[PDB]
């Protein structure tokens, strides 16, 4: 799964 | 003669994928005379050539600042590689030496916990909304504030205090207009560290 | 030569009648060829002459260590007398002197507020109690927590935080084992701030 903040991409595993 | 600082990266920065982090060693007090700076970076004792320096900046007592700027991977910064800037300048005798790196220990995952305002605070004009966020290790982290998409600028977060097992906690609080809380506004606390998964978390709040 | 820094009194000294608060000026890197230090103390520009030295003391690092300590009342520092102390030594081209006095402004009352732990919290062997602690003007305080008249001793408060109207805020927060709190124990959050009424208030928490 992928997580972003604001739109912007945090990170994915 | 010139006084040499290394700075760490951002921890957004470490822990968005779309962002790029960087150390940054900066000499100061480098003389008129022999303006002549050399940096040697080094990560885990292996010389690396990527670095960058900056616009030379003259600074108004007389001494140039000279910044080297190196960029960094994300996952080598968060495995704890250890930077080293070495700086010579024919003012320095020998050559100065930095290192940094993320701080040693296990990493542990922040328990990130809302709570809502006081019957007792709901008398007047805002009312205060907090996040708690306890037993994270290293104490590297983010946290912001939002609704409804949207950023919300009127929150504080309390530096990040040693607790009695070895991990940090600090505490987040948003103050809004106590007509917004009642409104049935969702507010929502991110946190950014390491030891999520992602890097990431979020925890909402709203009235009952 | 020598170097100076002076001190304040604790929040707490200034705050409860029974202790004794005191400003303290201290001299580091006093040498061995010439330790003597004249102190000249004042208040709001008026010399007094009731401070106290304390017992001159080797530091292992080839200085003295010269501590002159003076007595205030709790009224005159909470007034925001200026206290100024001046160090004369024969390493010093011209008089050392340092002024410190409390933070000026209005004060404020702090606003105390307890938070009870998340129920999502209370899946751990522990619990996290709050006492936020927000409004205060100047940011000198004490947090201390108790339960049933027992100091409660494990807990940590944060460093006061400039709020953006210009006051300031901590959370202060308690660990107790889950059971004690499930069985309705009340846990107390005690504040001493100059601008409480008599400089004290208690508020608490339970399930
Ligand atoms: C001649 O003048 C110069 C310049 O002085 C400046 O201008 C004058 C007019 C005055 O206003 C000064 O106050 C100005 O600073 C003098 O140079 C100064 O020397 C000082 C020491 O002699 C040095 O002190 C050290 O500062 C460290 C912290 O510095 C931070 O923060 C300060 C302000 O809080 C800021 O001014 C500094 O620039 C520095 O800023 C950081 O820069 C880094 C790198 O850019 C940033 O990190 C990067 O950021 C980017 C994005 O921008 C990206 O995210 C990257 O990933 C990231 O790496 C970082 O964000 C900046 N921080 C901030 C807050 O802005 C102290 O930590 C340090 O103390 C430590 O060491 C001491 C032991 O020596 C201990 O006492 C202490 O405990 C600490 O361990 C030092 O005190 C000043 O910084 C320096 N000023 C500048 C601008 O470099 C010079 O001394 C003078 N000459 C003579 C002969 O006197
Ligand atoms: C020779 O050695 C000495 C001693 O060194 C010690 O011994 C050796 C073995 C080493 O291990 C050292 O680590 C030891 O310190 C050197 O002395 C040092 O000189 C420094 C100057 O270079 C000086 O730095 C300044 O310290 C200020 C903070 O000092 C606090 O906190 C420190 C450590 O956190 C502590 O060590 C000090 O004692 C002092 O502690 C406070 O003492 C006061 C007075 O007693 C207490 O207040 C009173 O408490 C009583 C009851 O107890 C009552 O409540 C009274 O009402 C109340 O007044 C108070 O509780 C103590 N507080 C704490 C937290 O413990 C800094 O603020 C200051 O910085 C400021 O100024 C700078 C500009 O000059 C700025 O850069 C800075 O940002 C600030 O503006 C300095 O850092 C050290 O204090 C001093 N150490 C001691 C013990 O005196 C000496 O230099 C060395 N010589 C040579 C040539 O090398």
């Amino acid at each position: 799964d992928c997580a972003w903040h604001l739109g912007e991409l945090v990170w994915c595993t | 003669g010139p006084s040499v600082f290394l700075f760490p990266p951002k921890p957004k920065d470490t822990l968005m994928i779309s962002r790029t982090p960087e150390v940054t060693c900066v000499v100061v007090d480098v003389s008129h005379e022999d303006p002549e700076v050399k940096f040697n970076w080094y990560v885990d004792g292996v010389e690396v050539h990527n670095a960058k320096t900056k616009p030379r900046e003259e600074q108004y007592n007389s001494t140039y600042r000279v910044v080297s700027v190196l960029t960094v991977l994300h996952q080598d910064w968060l495995n704890g590689k250890e930077y080293k800037c070495k700086v010579s300048n024919k003012a320095l005798p020998a050559p100065i030496e930095k290192t940094i790196s993320k701080a040693k220990g296990q990493p542990r995952e922040p328990q990130v916990s809302t709570l809502p305002p006081s019957r007792e605070e709901m008398t007047k004009n805002q009312v205060s909304l907090v996040c708690l966020v306890y037993g994270f290790y290293p104490s590297d982290i983010a946290v912001e504030w939002e609704s409804n998409g949207q950023p919300e600028n009127n929150y504080k977060t309390t530096p990040p205090v040693l607790d009695s097992d070895g991990s940090f906690f600090l505490y987040s609080v948003l103050t809004v207009d106590k007509s917004r809380w009642q409104q049935g506004n969702v507010f929502s606390c991110s946190v950014m560290h390491e030891a999520l998964h992602n890097h990431y978390t979020q925890k909402s709040l709203s009235l009952s």
